[PDB]
């Protein structure tokens, strides 16, 4: 197409309790991080590295539209288990749904949208490096693997 | 490494692992992971002398048995993602001059190599002799014999 | 005229062929029961050769009919057999390599 | 099939005020021995430069004229794009594009020549026939593929001769083009049989597929068997699966 | 011609896009969210290397001299501090093309020297 | 063979290994050692069974066909020879080595899983577990093949199933449609027939 | 170039001129038979900015029964056709009093041209050739058994021969490309001789429906 063409691999986040995907840059957002640099500043450890820059670029492009903490929880609310009828409905409840539901490991109260932010660009981190390729696809079977 | 071999802060069951490429270090004290024992090699010798095994021999009446070999640290348990980081010997055979040096640095030498077998399969008697398939119809008909 | 079919049908020369009897076998067991001796001269005319298989091959039918489109459609179907039975049958090999009596 | 980015060794997109100016090193030369007598550029010249490189390991290997990827490219896009083009006295291949000078007489332009770049490195199709993944060249050494001539002694000659073998398979066009044998040709897929050459070769084409599947083992099943199969699939007049 | 690189904005620190100045004929670097502008310095924009032939002595660590699991000679010495021990090993890359060529990574503490032959 | 083995391991090491026409360095890699553990395998077999007696009773047992084959005599005497994965040589289960004896990156003739041993002399430990691994190769295959043989055995019997040659001997499926005119085109039934030469033709 | 188009004009011109001979249209000895050379002295090289414009290419060829018959093999330049274009050859058949004729198409007939096609059965046909069916006779490979279209006196005298309805015979559907080679319609049969490995010969009937 002409804009699966120019825009080259977008990256996309799948949560728990939503009907469908959301873009990763507008995941960023929800948590907190308003600009570009501390964005790309947990994704992307080593700027020097224009590879990975280039890999990250195209997933700008496509969440340029939300720039606004807000306004990007109300772009999730609106794809949850229901509708909100109210707006503050549903960015009540995407909020509750990055606090709980979202990787609980890391923690599940309050100042965690920090710790979640390191570890979610850690997923997207190491998406990456199979991506360039600089590491091995996980093997299904490895018996390192399992519980 | 030195507290898991004193069990001092960490049980030997704390699993960790440095891999160097991706610079990361993993310590899992999940539930769950599969560990077997290993003898220890720090430099050429096995960890395991003599006195060592003088005293297992009058283990009876002596209260000095496998914990107090675990307590030493000469037998560790490394579980499968951690012999990723390791180097075997299969026997102290290995670890003696060669003159032609395949590994010297072998950081783990197993017990006995016969241990890799069940239950089932440790009845055959020169199993290493026979087509592979037919120490699996063994522990197949193993289980069915009356007695 | 035959050579010359068996090549169309058969091009790579594989001359190996699935047929219902053996000739080679019965030419050889007609050797045996009746105690031909290959070293004599035979007595099998040359013309009661060729005159007995053109006989037989009228008396091997597979598709039964006297219409021109039957006709057509029984010496397709026998077409490989009577090729293959023309050729150890030859009034040659009958006086020289079987000596049939 | 060789898609433009079979060959390409790498692509950059430069901002070229003039193109005198020449940003890179090199080009400068010949830009402007072309610019001497400046032709099609009446119009205005865009400032968006495109400028790849062409290895010339594999521009060699496929016979690949710098003139006939010229050729393509202005054919395929037609008169909005322009290019230009080394000599092969350049150690380094290079190949000039810039957009549309008579667009200068939306979709901005470094982001439409952009999506240019990636339309081209798939779609450009300099040689070759589309679907045909490889296509691999030996003599065999089996008596099936060794075309067999009956000499003027009438004896059987197996001659060796080189034939292809393509990974994929468009039939319709292979048998097309010139010196490519229409009568041996053939496929192993089935459908693409049917749609060319009929009913009547899925019928033998059929059974020459299973009987290399089944003798391929060595293990032998008799004829009667496999023309039975192929006549009750076939003999509806279209291909009748077992479903 | 270089793998060229992102620029940010110095105060919503955003994505500088770049775009061309019509009266001028100068390259550019603006975000969209301010008027924040800055002259391009570099004059290239989008560069791809579809051949990347890529440089494996970038990627690897020196820190991988540690590791027990791995080879070493002393036919190879090192080329910086004369070093016998070196501790060479492949790709360990996907996409690597064909590539078995070892790199060799000087042994003795903080040389990290990275050599291929 | 296993010097032989190393040198061509050493060959490219150093780039020297040429790439064949149509094969990646890696197929070209894995094939010249492949082409020189068969040769050894294929010479150590045929130099076992030369040195069997008349007297001996698996030549007695191969030679008439009764049980067995050539090329077990081979694995008993000499060498059990390369153990396959999925067609290709053992795969790299952790990280660039086979298992955690050998050093990352070994692709010498026993790290990816060429037994030298012979089934009397015993397996090494290693050679033990890649034995094991080739051998799941085949049970694997046995269990899955059979559901898929009695799918398709289903499939074409209840598509043919009244097929039948009537007394026209024209071949007619239960509608009297016309499979054939004559069955197998000769209109023969296929048990009485042999095969033969035609030499009239060659 | 110039060259091929020359080229793929001296093979499409080659291979009609044996479908007009296989269907028992009268073809001379030397059109069946040319070399390019001679091809190329003919209608001249170079199509485009030359004198082959592909019309003049038009072929009439007469049946061999009936003089008066004929049919015509009709080369549109068109990339595509259309109805208006259809409508221009189909008012040259009735100027000329014919019925049968043939359209070698560039690349693709316009979806509302192949209804005007059927449109006409009796007064006229029309048959839609692609350029590149007519690249290379298939009747030639290997894979395709001789085929024959009997006449309706032989498939009487068949069908009772062996007492078969007519729908009792394997059919051959009228979109395959040996029945448009032959120019098959539906309820004819056609006689398939093919020399098997155990028959050394055999016939098949094919019905076309
Ligand atoms: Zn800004
Ligand atoms: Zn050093």
């Amino acid at each position: 197409g002409a804009k699966k063409s120019a825009i080259g691999q977008r990256i996309v986040a799948t949560l728990p309790y939503i009907k469908q995907e959301v873009p990763i840059i507008i995941v960023f957002r929800a948590l907190g991080f308003v600009s570009d640099r501390d964005i790309l500043e947990h994704i992307i450890y080593d700027f020097e590295d224009p590879e990975m820059m280039e890999m990250v670029k195209p997933s700008l492009d496509e969440a340029f539209v939300i720039q606004e903490q807000n306004v990007a929880l109300n772009f999730i609310g609106s794809r949850g288990a229901k509708p909100g009828v109210t707006k503050e409905k549903r960015i009540k409840y995407a909020k509750e749904v990055l606090q709980k539901e979202m990787l609980p490991h890391v923690g599940v109260s309050d100042f965690c949208e920090t710790k979640k932010a390191y570890f979610l660009g850690y997923m997207v981190h190491r998406l990456l490096l199979a991506a360039l390729g600089r590491r091995e696809l996980d093997d299904r079977d490895h018996y390192g693997n399992k519980r | 490494r030195k507290l898991r071999r004193q069990m001092d802060i960490i049980v030997s069951e704390v699993s960790m692992i440095r891999d160097i490429r991706e610079r990361e270090i993993r310590i899992y004290t999940d539930a769950g992971r599969i560990c077997r024992p290993l003898l220890i090699v720090e430099k050429q010798k096995l960890l395991l002398k003599k006195r060592h095994i003088d005293q297992l021999k009058e283990r009876e009446y002596n209260n000095y048995s496998w914990q107090d070999l675990v307590a030493s640290g000469v037998v560790e348990y490394i579980d499968t993602l951690e012999e990723e980081t390791v180097m075997l010997a299969m026997t102290p055979d290995d670890l003696q001059e060669k003159e032609v040096a395949y590994c010297s640095t072998y950081t783990h030498c197993e017990i006995h190599p016969s241990m890799i077998l069940g239950v089932c399969a440790s009845i055959i008697p020169f199993p290493d002799h026979n087509q592979s398939p037919r120490n699996t119809y063994q522990s197949a008909m193993g289980k069915q014999a009356m007695g | 005229e035959d050579r010359e079919v068996l090549r169309v049908i058969f091009p790579t020369g594989d001359s190996k062929v699935v047929l219902p009897c053996n000739l080679l076998r019965m030419i050889w067991n007609a050797q045996k029961i009746f105690h031909i001796n290959p070293r004599l001269p035979s007595d099998l005319h040359p013309i009661k050769v060729v005159e007995g298989v053109k006989e037989l091959s009228k008396k091997l039918v597979i598709v039964n009919g006297d219409d021109p489109l039957s006709r057509q459609a029984q010496e397709n179907a026998t077409l490989l057999f009577n090729i293959h039975l023309r050729s150890t049958l030859c009034s040659r090999r009958m006086a020289e390599e079987f000596r049939l009596s | 099939h060789t898609t433009l980015r079979k060959v390409t060794a790498n692509t950059a997109i430069y901002y070229d005020p003039n193109p005198q100016s020449t940003v890179v090193a090199e080009d400068q030369e010949w830009v402007n021995v072309y610019y001497e007598m400046p032709d099609f550029d009446v119009a205005r010249i865009s400032p968006w430069l495109l400028r790849v490189e062409l290895d010339r390991k594999h521009m060699t290997d496929r016979k690949l004229t710098m003139e006939q990827i010229a050729e393509k490219i202005n054919a395929g896009f037609g008169d909005d794009l322009n290019c230009i083009f080394n000599d092969d006295n350049a150690e380094k291949l290079v190949l000039r594009i810039r957009i549309m000078n008579s667009d200068e007489n939306k979709m901005d332009d470094d982001v439409f020549l952009r999506c240019i770049e990636s339309n081209m490195l798939t779609d450009m199709t300099l040689q070759g026939i589309e679907q045909i993944s490889k296509v691999y060249m030996h003599l065999p050494q089996t008596d099936n593929k060794k075309k067999i001539i009956i000499t003027e002694d009438g004896e059987f000659k197996a001659l060796q001769e080189w034939i292809l073998e393509t990974d994929g398979v468009s039939l319709m066009r292979v048998l097309s083009e010139k010196d490519v044998d229409p009568v041996r040709t053939t496929s192993n897929d089935i459908v693409e049989i049917f749609t060319v050459l009929g009913i009547e070769a899925v019928r033998k084409a059929l059974e020459r597929e299973l009987y290399h599947v089944i003798s391929f083992d060595g293990s032998y099943v008799n004829y009667r068997h496999l023309a039975l199969l192929c006549d009750t699939m076939t003999c509806r007049g279209h291909l009748m699966a077992i479903t | 011609p270089g793998i060229v690189g992102i620029r940010f904005c110095q105060e919503c620190n955003n994505m500088l896009y770049p775009k061309e100045d019509k009266e001028n004929r100068i390259l550019l670097y603006a975000c969209r969210n301010c008027d924040y502008q800055q002259e391009a310095d570099n004059s290239c924009i989008y560069v791809n290397k579809i051949t990347h032939e890529v440089d494996e002595l970038t990627q690897i660590i020196a820190d991988v001299s540690q590791d027990p699991t791995l080879p070493r000679t002393e036919d190879h010495p090192c080329q910086k501090c004369g070093h016998k021990e070196a501790v060479f090993f492949q790709s360990h890359s996907a996409r690597a093309e064909d590539a078995m060529r070892l790199y060799y990574v000087c042994t003795a503490p903080h040389c990290g020297h990275r050599w291929t032959e | 063979a296993k010097q032989d083995v190393i040198e061509v391991i050493e060959k490219a090491h150093n780039n020297e290994l040429e790439p064949t026409p149509g094969n990646t360095l890696r197929q070209t890699f894995e094939n010249q050692v492949n082409r020189i553990l068969n040769d050894a395998r294929d010479k150590t077999g045929s130099s076992a069974q030369k040195s069997l007696s008349e007297y001996n009773n698996f030549k007695s047992m191969v030679v008439s066909g009764a049980k067995g084959s050539k090329i077990n005599i081979s694995q008993v005497i000499a060498v059990v020879g390369q153990q396959n994965v999925e067609g290709k040589r053992i795969p790299f289960g952790f990280k660039h080595r086979t298992l955690p004896h050998f050093i990352k990156d070994d692709y010498g003739p026993e790290s990816r899983g060429f037994v030298e041993n012979s089934y009397l002399a015993g397996l090494t430990p290693t050679e033990f577990f890649f034995h094991a691994m080739g051998g799941r190769e085949g049970l694997i295959d046995t269990a899955v093949k059979t559901a898929e043989t009695g799918y398709i055995q289903r499939r074409l019997i209840k598509s043919m199933e009244s097929v039948m040659v009537k007394y026209d001997a024209t071949v007619r499926n239960s509608i009297n449609q016309v499979v054939q005119l004559r069955y197998g085109e000769d209109g023969l039934a296929g048990e009485s027939v042999e095969f033969q030469n035609l030499a009239t033709l060659k | 170039d110039d060259e091929e188009e020359t080229y793929r004009l001296w093979k499409i011109r080659k291979t009609i001129m044996q479908l007009c001979h296989d269907r028992g249209y009268l073809v001379t000895q030397d059109g069946l038979d040319q070399t390019l050379e001679e091809f190329k002295a003919q209608f001249g090289g170079k199509p485009s900015e030359g004198r082959p414009r592909r019309t003049d290419l038009t072929v009439l060829v007469a049946h061999n029964d009936d003089p008066t018959d004929q049919m015509f093999v009709f080369f549109p330049e068109e990339p595509k056709v259309g109805i208006k274009t259809i409508k221009v050859y189909c008012q040259r058949m009735q100027e000329e009093n014919i019925t049968r004729a043939l359209i070698v198409v560039q690349q693709g007939m316009t979806p509302s041209a192949k209804q005007s096609l059927v449109d006409m059965a009796p007064k006229y046909i029309l048959e839609q050739f692609l350029q590149q069916e007519l690249l290379i006779n298939i009747t030639e490979h290997e894979l395709v058994p001789e085929h024959v279209v009997m006449t309706k006196e032989e498939v009487t005298e068949l069908l009772a021969r062996y007492k078969l309805r007519e729908n009792q015979l394997p059919r051959i559907q009228a979109g395959d490309p040996v029945a448009r080679y032959f120019g098959i319609k539906r309820g004819q049969v056609v006689k398939i001789i093919r020399p098997s490995e155990t028959a050394g010969r055999y016939i098949t009937y094919r019905l076309v429906q």
